[PDB]
C-alpha cells in the first residue's frame, strides 16, 4: 500500500 | 531534535463521540507523521501515515490533517475497539521522535473505591515475612492516592502498587497496595492503616486493624 | 501481503549480549527502512535507530551509538539488532517497524534471578469485618521467577468480581495479588480457593481462604 514516501533516505 | 507535543494527555470519552487529538512539532515536519494506537499488552497499530493517508484496513472514521507544525487525528465516532493510547511519530528527520500520547478513557459517573485491608497470613508469618495488603476496588477516575500508617506514622517504603486497566463492563479501575516488612518489624507495631484519597471525596477512606485484636 | 515478525522473549544476564531479529514478509525488503523502537513503563517510546537493507545505510539514536548494532540480511529478509553490556535498564519491549507496520515486539528481561517457585498466601478479611452485604478475599503470590503465572478462583468457576493485578518486581523476584468479592452470606459457608500454577517451576498450588482466629 504505502511507498518509500515513508523513509527511503537510506538512513 | 524535534519535540512532539501531544494533547490532550488524557481523554474522557463516550462511545459515538467525535474525538480530536493534536500533535505540534517544534518545527516544520512536512507532513511526515503517523498516528498509531496501542492497546494494553499489545503492539502498535498505525492508523495514518504522511499526516492524512489511511492505512489499508483502517476504518474510515479515522482521518488525519495538518501541514506544518500542527497535526490532528480525528475519530468521527468512537467505538469500544478504539480504546487505548494514541501516539504520533515524526519521521521528517533523525532522530525519529514520538508524542507522549493520549489515553482514551470511557467516561462514567464518579465512583469512590471499595477498600479492604488484609493483615499478614499465618503462613507468611511463619516464613518470617509480613505483607499487609490493601485493595482499592472499582473507582473512577483512575487517579487515586494511597498512604500507609503504622502506629500513627506514615510508612514510605515496603510499599508496592499495581493498577488494573479500565474494566470493560463498569468502566472503573482498581489497584492493589502491598506493604512488606519482616516479621520482627511487624510485631513491634499495633495499628496498620490504609488511606485512600480520591476525587470522589475530600477526607480519605480509612481502613485499619490492630495486631493485638488479631 | 505485508508483515514484520520478531523473535521470542529473551532472558539474559547482566553484562551479556543478545541479538534480536525481525523477519519481513509480503514486501520488497530492500526498498524500505526498518527501525527499532524501545518501550518501557518509565521511559516510554524511544527510537533506537534504523537500517536500509538495500544500501546497508544506518542511523542511530546518539543515546544508543555504541550500545546497539543494526544489521540486515538480504537472503532471509531479516533485520537484526544487537545490544551489548546489558543492565536492568535494558529490560524492555523492543519493536521493529517500517513506520507503518510494526512487529509484535520482543520482550527482553535482564536479570540474574533464578527460577523460583511462588509462595502463595491466603488473604482473609480482618477478624470480623463482615459489615456489608459483600466480602472481599485475597490471594498473594509472592517471590516467583520468571513469569508468567496463572491464578483463578475455585478453578475458574469464580470469575466475576475478581481482580488479578499485574505482577511487579520485588527484590529481584515477582509478586502478584488477586481479590475476589462475593456476597456476605456466601462466604465462609461455601468454600473459596485460590488456584496458582507456575509452569516454569512445575508448581500447582491451591489454597482455601479460611477465616482468621
Amino acid at each position: 500500500d504505502a511507498t518509500p514516501e515513508w523513509l527511503g533516505a537510506r538512513l | 531534535d524535534i519535540k512532539m507535543t501531544q494533547s490532550p494527555s488524557s481523554m474522557y470519552t463516550s462511545l459515538g463521540e467525535r474525538v480530536t487529538i493534536t500533535c505540534k512539532a517544534s518545527q516544520d515536519i512536512n507532513s511526515f507523521l503517523t498516528w498509531f494506537l496501542q492497546k494494553p499488552g499489545k503492539s502498535p497499530k498505525t492508523l495514518i501515515y504522511r499526516a492524512n493517508r489511511l492505512m489499508i484496513g483502517v476504518p474510515s472514521r479515522f482521518s488525519g490533517s495538518g501541514s506544518g507544525q500542527t497535526y490532528s487525528l480525528t475519530i468521527s465516532s468512537l467505538e469500544y475497539e478504539d480504546m487505548g493510547i494514541y501516539y504520533c511519530l515524526q519521521y521528517d528527520d533523525f532522530p525519529l521522535t514520538f508524542g507522549a500520547g493520549t489515553k482514551l478513557d470511557l467516561k462514567r459517573a464518579d465512583a469512590a473505591p471499595t477498600v479492604s485491608i488484609f493483615p499478614p497470613s499465618s503462613e507468611q508469618l511463619t516464613s518470617g515475612g509480613a505483607s499487609v495488603v490493601c485493595f482499592l476496588n472499582n473507582f473512577y477516575p483512575k487517579e487515586i492516592n494511597v498512604k500507609w500508617k503504622i502506629d500513627g506514622s506514615e510508612r514510605q517504603n515496603g510499599v508496592l502498587d499495581s493498577w488494573t486497566e479500565q474494566d470493560s463492563k463498569d468502566s472503573t479501575y482498581s489497584m492493589s497496595s502491598t506493604l512488606t516488612l519482616t516479621k520482627d518489624e511487624y510485631e513491634r507495631h499495633n495499628s496498620y492503616t490504609c488511606e485512600a484519597t480520591h476525587k470522589t471525596s475530600t477526607s480519605p477512606i480509612v481502613k485499619s486493624f490492630n495486631r493485638n485484636e488479631c | 501481503q505485508d508483515q514484520l515478525q520478531q523473535s521470542g522473549a529473551e532472558l539474559v544476564r547482566p553484562g551479556a549480549s543478545v541479538k534480536l531479529s525481525c523477519k519481513a514478509l509480503g514486501y520488497i525488503f530492500t526498498d524500505y527502512e526498518i527501525h527499532w523502537v524501545k518501550q518501557t513503563p518509565v521511559h516510554g517510546l524511544e527510537w533506537i535507530g534504523g537500517i536500509h537493507p538495500g544500501s546497508s545505510g544506518t542511523a542511530y539514536n546518539q543515546k544508543f551509538k555504541g550500545k546497539a548494532t543494526l544489521t540486515a540480511d538480504k537472503s532471509s529478509t531479516t533485520a537484526f539488532m544487537e545490544l551489548s553490556s546489558l543492565t536492568s535498564e535494558d529490560s524492555a519491549v523492543y519493536y521493529c517497524t517500517r513506520k507503518d507496520y510494526w512487529g509484535q515486539g520482543t520482550l527482553v528481561t535482564v536479570s540474574a534471578a533464578k527460577t523460583t517457585a511462588p509462595s502463595v498466601y491466603p488473604l482473609v478479611p480482618v477478624c470480623g469485618g463482615t459489615t456489608g452485604s459483600s466480602v472481599t478475599l485475597g490471594c498473594l503470590v509472592k517471590g516467583y521467577f520468571p513469569e508468567p503465572v496463572t491464578l483463578t478462583w475455585n478453578s475458574g468457576s469464580l470469575s466475576s468480581g475478581v481482580h488479578t493485578f499485574p505482577a511487579l518486581l520485588q527484590s529481584g523476584l515477582y509478586t502478584l495479588s488477586s481479590s475476589v468479592t462475593v456476597t456476605s452470606n456466601t462466604w465462609p459457608s461455601q468454600t473459596i480457593t485460590c488456584n496458582v500454577a507456575h509452569p516454569a517451576s512445575s508448581t500447582k498450588v491451591d489454597k482455601k481462604i479460611e477465616p482468621r482466629v
